[PDB]
């Protein structure tokens, strides 16, 4: 008989609920959390970003840069021994 | 030799106390809060 039934006026399940707080958070916070970032530095001809590219990539964890840096200093004081004497 | 047997202690000590103050400020203001920044950024993402 009756045509009076809940769905005609719904006006508070079409609004309220807790995940809205999370929703509005991640449209503002995460749209500017760019997918690749702003492409962070790791190379360039600044004469020391090139150093970073061969040795200090976040991938490298090999003993090669350590050795490379060490060998210069061995040559430094030994030559300087002959520069002072 | 004199360079490997310094008696240059006052000259040296000037350079010594300067280096400590330089590193102290440098860490404190630049590199240390940038490490807490990494932690916090990861954690704030963790929150959302």
């Amino acid at each position: 008989v009756s045509t009076l039934i809940p769905p005609k006026v719904v006006s508070s399940k079409n609004i309220g609920s807790a995940p809205n707080a999370k929703r509005i958070a991640n449209v503002v916070h995460f749209y500017k959390s760019l997918p690749q970032g702003p492409a962070p530095a790791i190379k360039a001809n600044t004469r020391l970003a090139r150093y970073k590219a061969k040795y200090f990539d976040g991938d490298n964890a090999s003993g090669k840069p350590l050795w490379h840096f060490a060998l210069g200093i061995i040559a430094f004081g030994y030559s300087m021994e002959y520069y002072f004497h | 030799m004199p360079q490997l047997v310094p008696f240059y202690f006052m000259n040296q000590l000037t350079y010594g106390f300067l280096l400590m103050i330089t590193l102290l400020i440098l860490f404190s203001q630049f590199f240390l809060p940038m490490i807490l920044r990494l932690y916090v950024s990861r954690l704030f993402i963790s929150k959302l």
